[PDB]
């Protein structure tokens, strides 16, 4: 009876604190699997670029970082780092780092970046509970926080060591929505100002800000069509638009896109419409209805013609830029595949399958409709926005696998609402929990089993919830805990053997080559080489220049003599290629060879390169004796398979066999006229060749 | 016997347990509403006893 | 200009035109929109968009020592690859599970007959339990090591 | 006739408007005149410098919209819609928003 | 340092307990008389 | 004129226009002006087809049957558009535009003739 004597207000608050506190602990802890199993290192290719920038900003100061121009990348063109980057992620890391040192807590910058992502996941959990509470109740909010904490889809990009923009982008997005919902619901300017400020913070953090600037106009427009438009909506939306537009423009990278791009036009159009709608209502109330029709018709005819002419003129003249390639694809799926090879090339741009949805979300997929049904049943202005957020995310998540992360937040909140409704309804069905007010007479004799029905329904729901935890734990441990830079292989004895070839090659270059040497490689590895090798590179992941990449592709795909001519022009010193045949590493260059062929031929200079030439007469890509003659004599084939014919990969297979393609190389013996072997890793994962100079005697090489 | 039969006991015991629970629920649901008319007859005899 | 159109109608009988808004064309009801969304959800989770871009076969083929072409429904060992038949079959299960709860909720309403209430409950549990349990089997076949440690 | 309608509309408006509300309308007219005049200059003299023109023009619109929001919140007719908001609270928010607007336009004015 | 096996068991235990507590919160919340007052 | 004769006359005029359009389709699409000429022909086909459809409806279901926007008007417009596509894609804009302009006046003509009477 000790718990009973406490006031109910005490009981509710105490449980609320305990549930939220635990959820934060779980969110942070679950992301440490990689750091424990493997070394505390930066993961993936993109994060390294952020890591290098973060160090430069902290050591050099903000002002120097703002104007930083990097000459070590995209040689000889160069890149302007200050104006082509998003500063949000770097600024947050630097600011915390300064504070910790200020108190004499000396921590490495590398540690700060590695552990930045888990901490924010805990912050995201708190924001989720408040946003859900506003829509329905506290009970739903506690459910949402639990689901968001362990959702695998969010975990994939937020694991410890994943220093990527996505880690902070999600938290900013939820906060901005939470401010927006309060701004509309309360109708207060103060909330509107807070919402705009949060929006600006997101704009710096990520490049995905565009999604928000279109969804919010869409929500307002639907309310107008449905007749729910009110003074509160006018103040909240209009106030945010003005401050948000100016704030976003401050970022150097965004520049003038908000006012000149066709991407941001939707927000501008809705803003103009709101003024017209508000003014018309004010006139109607003051004026006599009979007269009002005469003025109303005359005004519409004159204004409508003027507005239509202005809009047509802007589009036709081309003052407003057409949509960017990246966004056009997201809408029209076919456009990217048929028109832009580079966008198709990326491996996270593929459409999503059913297996992907279940693997990332599991139970939530079952519960997503239930949340939708309740929201439709009880229509509210705040609720309308969440429906818009859901139904769009589903469409944009199928088109691209990467956008799954955007889907994960909406999925957790909506699924929680469905679970909350089911739990409350049946639980109060269980009279034992509450006698409350009951009438024995007219009790519905169509009912024999009240005690049993509720007990079974609650029990089954609990079973589903526990299973969700188990699935989420197993997937994260087995899927998202692998560092890309370090590869795990099993030995014959079954021991865990670690392959460190990727770093080993970088270290060799770092100390054993001239400082001014230029290294040529595929654009995939541009960030990694610069961060660790500290040597100049020709191409980078950002791929700001398509023509430069295409020229690189031509050299690799071409014959040995032609490739040499291109390389000399660019002052290439070394070439790095990754070969996985010995170890069975699937993601080698040879699999990526085809993309090189298409990209190389995309430009005018690469017209001579035809994809069909590299295939067998039957349309097959093979590296064996039956392979196309052009393929066997291309630069890439020679580099990967130089001296590889005589190596025994397997006891059960003849020498010169390639394990990953499961085929034996057709051309086993050949010599490199213009290239010499500089260094090869122990497992041959990375091979480095040095460019030979011209002939001393002038003989044709 | 354990390696061959245990899978079979898992497949057979689950239906048997579900039938047993269903039988319990059916028996509880089939509780017959005491006829209020017989209760009224008890009330009629109660007035004779008073 | 109007006379020119009259010239055919001098001999021909002019059609009687009533340019009124069609009666059936009403603003969609809130329930109507929800139904439309649900069907879309079925297709999107099914990977219809994946099918259009990648154009996989409905079913593939395999072989053994006994040889001969087994049809294949599940694309083994690659999470981001699917066949046409497999994607739709999985998607339907997801929709069914959601509906099972809604029908169960409606069953709880007061003033329902004894027979109606019992029958509705049976359907609700069957849809929910089968939909969830079956989905686990489908993944287990696609990835043999699923949830195995 | 439309011209007759405009005359009566002014006649009712002047009688029916409290002095404080009228002061807002006069202020709004001043804001609108400045913004329109700037816009005419840009299309006559040219876009350059784009940074200066955009920063100045946006400031006029921000001031105009902010005044309108105060004009609606304080109005008794709309008191029910903005439940729980006293006139004092509305004014304090309006000043706070204005301060932010001046600062951001300040960065991009040059 | 903790091994990965220990971390995995820890994650499972906390999650299961937390979800059950949220169910318990639902119990008290409906059971609350003042919520209906 | 008699309703039965009127139905046949409208059908004959529409049929003749369609056959001519296909026969000279290659020539019509050769030049922009010729494609515009196709637009006039397609609209005329739409007008005659609509007249025939109403006449047929009156005979089968009794005199005075009223044509609706759907499906009587929509179907006639769709058939004319389909013929336009065969010659060239470009007409679908012009061929459609002429049909709409004719439709508004034809409705104006019908209202005066029938509603006034
Ligand atoms: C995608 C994302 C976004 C999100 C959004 C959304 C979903 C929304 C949609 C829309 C809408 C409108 C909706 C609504 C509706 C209606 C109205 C109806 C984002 C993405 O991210 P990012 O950042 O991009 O990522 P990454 O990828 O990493 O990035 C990188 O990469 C890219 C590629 O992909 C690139 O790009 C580039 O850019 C440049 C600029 O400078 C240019 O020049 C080029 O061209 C390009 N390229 C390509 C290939 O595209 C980028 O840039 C990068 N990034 C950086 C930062 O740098
Ligand atoms: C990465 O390479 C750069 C490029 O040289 C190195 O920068 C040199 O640093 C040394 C030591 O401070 C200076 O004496 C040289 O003048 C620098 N050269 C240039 C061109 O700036 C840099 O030290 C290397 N990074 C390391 C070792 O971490």
């Amino acid at each position: 009876f000790g718990f009973l004597r406490l006031s109910y207000e005490k009981q509710d608050t105490l449980l609320k604190l305990l549930i939220l506190s635990m959820a934060a602990v779980l969110s942070f802890s679950t992301r440490l699997f990689a750091v424990l199993r493997f070394e505390s290192v930066i993961h993936e290719f993109d994060p390294y670029f952020n890591y290098r920038t973060t160090r430069f900003l902290a050591e050099e100061g903000f002002y120097k970082f703002h104007n930083w121009f990097d000459d070590r990348a995209w040689y000889p063109l160069g890149r302007i780092i200050g104006g082509t980057i998003y500063p949000g992620l770097m600024i947050t890391s630097a600011a915390i780092y300064h504070v910790l040192h200020f108190f004499h807590i000396t921590i490495d910058i590398r540690n700060v970046c590695v552990f930045l992502a888990p901490l924010f996941s805990s912050f995201t959990t708190i924001v989720t509970y408040h946003l859900t509470k506003e829509l329905k109740d506290a009970g739903a909010g506690l459910l949402a926080a639990a689901m968001i904490a362990v959702v695998p889809g969010y975990i994939s990009r937020s694991v410890a060591g994943s220093y990527d923009n996505e880690g902070i982008a999600i938290f900013c997005m939820l906060l901005t929505y939470y401010m927006w919902i309060k701004a509309v619901k309360t109708g207060s300017i103060c909330w509107a100002a807070k919402c705009a400020l949060a929006y600006f913070y997101m704009v710096s953090s990520w490049g995905g800000y565009v999604f928000l600037i279109n969804l919010i106009p869409l929500h307002v427009l639907v309310l107008m069509l449905t007749g729910r438009f009110s003074h509160r909506i006018y103040v909240a939306y209009c106030t945010v638009y003005c401050l948000g537009t100016i704030l976003s423009m401050q970022i150097s990278f965004v520049g003038f896109q908000p006012v000149l791009s066709s991407e941001h036009m939707a927000a501008f159009g809705v803003f103009g419409l709101c003024q017209i709608h508000a003014f018309v209502d004010y006139l109607r109330s003051k004026l006599n209805p009979q007269q009002f029709e005469v003025l109303f018709r005359s005004v519409i005819s004159l204004v409508g013609f003027v507005l239509l002419t202005v809009g047509a003129l802007l589009m036709l003249t081309g003052k407003i830029s057409p949509w960017t390639g990246r966004f056009y694809s997201l809408l029209d799926p076919s456009y990217a595949k048929n028109n832009i090879p580079i966008i198709a090339s990326v491996s996270e741009h593929q459409p999503t399958t059913w297996s992907s949805y279940y693997f990332d979300l599991q139970l939530l997929v079952f519960m997503f409709p239930v949340g939708l049904y309740y929201c439709f049943s009880n229509l509210s202005d705040a609720r309308i926005f969440i429906i818009m957020y859901g139904v769009t995310s589903m469409y944009f998540s199928a088109v691209m696998v990467r956008l799954m992360l955007v889907l994960a937040p909406v999925m957790c909140i909506l699924s929680g609402i469905g679970v909350s409704q089911v739990l409350s309804t049946y639980m109060k069905n269980l009279d034992i929990s509450r006698p409350d007010k009951k009438s024995k007479k007219q009790q519905d004799s169509t009912y024999p089993i009240k005690n049993e029905v509720a007990s079974g329904m609650i029990l089954v729901m609990a079973f589903f919830l526990i299973t969700y935890t188990f699935h989420s734990t197993w997937v994260t441990s087995e899927a998202y805990s692998s560092p890309s830079i370090v590869l795990s292989a099993r030995g014959g004895d079954g021991s865990r053997i670690i392959f460190d070839d990727f770093r080993e090659a970088y270290y060799w270059l770092r100390h054993n080559t001239p400082e001014d040497a230029k290294v040529m490689s595929w654009w995939d590895y541009g960030y990694q080489i610069t961060a660790m090798a500290n040597r100049t590179i020709l191409v980078d992941n950002n791929t700001w220049n398509n023509t430069h990449i295409s020229r690189v592709g031509q050299a690799m795909a071409s014959t040995e003599e032609k490739a040499y001519e291109i390389m000399r022009e660019l002052d290439v010193s070394y070439v790095l290629v990754i070969f996985g045949g010995l170890t069975g590493y699937s993601s080698d260059d040879i699999n990526k060879f085809l993309w090189m062929v298409r990209i190389g031929g995309s430009t005018d200079t690469g017209k001579h390169i035809k994809e069909n030439d590299y295939y067998t007469p039957t349309g097959e890509f093979r590296v064996d004796r039956e392979g196309s003659p052009v393929l066997l004599n291309c630069l890439m084939y020679k580099m990967c398979y130089y001296r590889f014919g005589q190596v025994y990969t397997e006891a059960k297979r003849p020498p010169g066999f390639d394990r990953v393609r499961n085929a034996e190389i057709g051309n086993k013996d050949f010599e490199l006229d213009v290239l010499e072997e500089a260094y090869t890793t122990e497992h041959w994962l990375v091979r480095i060749y040095k460019v030979k100079d011209l002939d001393n005697r002038g003989l044709s090489r | 016997l354990v390696k061959g039969i245990l899978p079979l006991v898992g497949m057979a015991m689950v239906p048997a347990l579900l039938g047993l629970i269903g039988y319990h629920l059916y028996r509880k649901a089939n509780r017959p509403k005491v006829s209020k008319k017989k209760l009224k007859e008890e009330k009629r005899n109660k007035s004779k006893k008073k | 200009m109007e006379t020119l159109y009259r010239v055919p109608f001098l001999v021909l009988e002019c059609p009687n035109l009533k340019l009124k808004k069609p009666p059936w064309l009403h603003m969609p009801s809130a329930m109507t929109v929800y139904a439309l969304v649900v069907v879309s959800y079925f297709l999107i989770t099914g990977g219809i968009i994946y099918d259009v871009i990648v154009e996989p076969p409905s079913v593939g083929s395999m072989t053994d020592e006994h040889g001969h072409q087994r049809p294949v429904a599940f694309l083994a060992y690659r999470v981001n690859g699917q066949y046409i038949m497999e994607g739709l079959a999985s998607s339907f299960l997801f929709t069914m599970g959601g509906l099972g709860f809604i029908i169960l909720d409606r069953s709880n309403a007061p003033n329902i007959p004894k027979l109606n209430r019992f029958l509705l409950l049976f359907i609700g549990f069957v849809c929910v339990l089968l939909s969830f349990f079956m989905a686990r089997v489908f993944m287990r076949m696609k990835l043999p090591g699923y949830l195995m440690g | 006739s439309v011209v007759s309608v405009i005359s009566r509309f002014l006649e009712e408006y002047l009688s029916s408007t409290p002095q404080r509300l009228k002061l807002l309308d006069a202020y709004l007219l001043y804001i609108l005149l400045t913004g329109a005049l700037q816009f005419g200059y840009c299309l006559l003299v040219g876009t350059f410098p784009f940074n200066s023109f955009l920063s100045g023009f946006i400031s006029c619109v921000g001031s105009f919209i902010l005044a309108v929001c105060l004009r609606i919140q304080i109005n008794p007719q709309n008191k029910a819609d903005f439940q729980g908001i006293s006139p004092e609270r509305a004014f304090a928010d309006f000043l706070f928003a204005s301060t932010i607007l001046h600062l951001v336009v300040m960065n991009f004015v040059g | 340092m903790i091994t990965d096996v220990q971390l995995a068991i820890f994650a499972n235990m906390l999650g299961v307990s937390l979800f059950l507590l949220v169910v318990l919160y639902h119990y008290v919340a409906v059971n609350n008389p003042k919520k209906q007052e | 004129v008699g309703t039965g004769t009127s139905l046949a006359l409208s059908s004959l005029l529409s049929l003749l226009l369609f056959a001519g359009m296909q026969m000279y389709s290659r020539q019509l699409a050769s030049t922009e002006w010729l494609t515009i000429q196709g637009g006039l022909l397609g609209s005329g086909l739409f007008v005659f087809s609509l007249t025939a459809f109403n006449n047929l409806e009156n005979l089968v279901f009794g005199k005075g049957f009223q044509a609706k926007i759907f499906p009587e008007i929509l179907l006639c417009l769709l058939l004319a558009l389909f013929a336009s596509g065969l010659i060239h894609r470009v007409c679908v804009t012009t061929c459609f535009i002429f049909s709409m302009v004719g439709l508004y006046y034809i409705n104006k003509i019908s209202s005066t003739l029938y509603q006034a009477a």
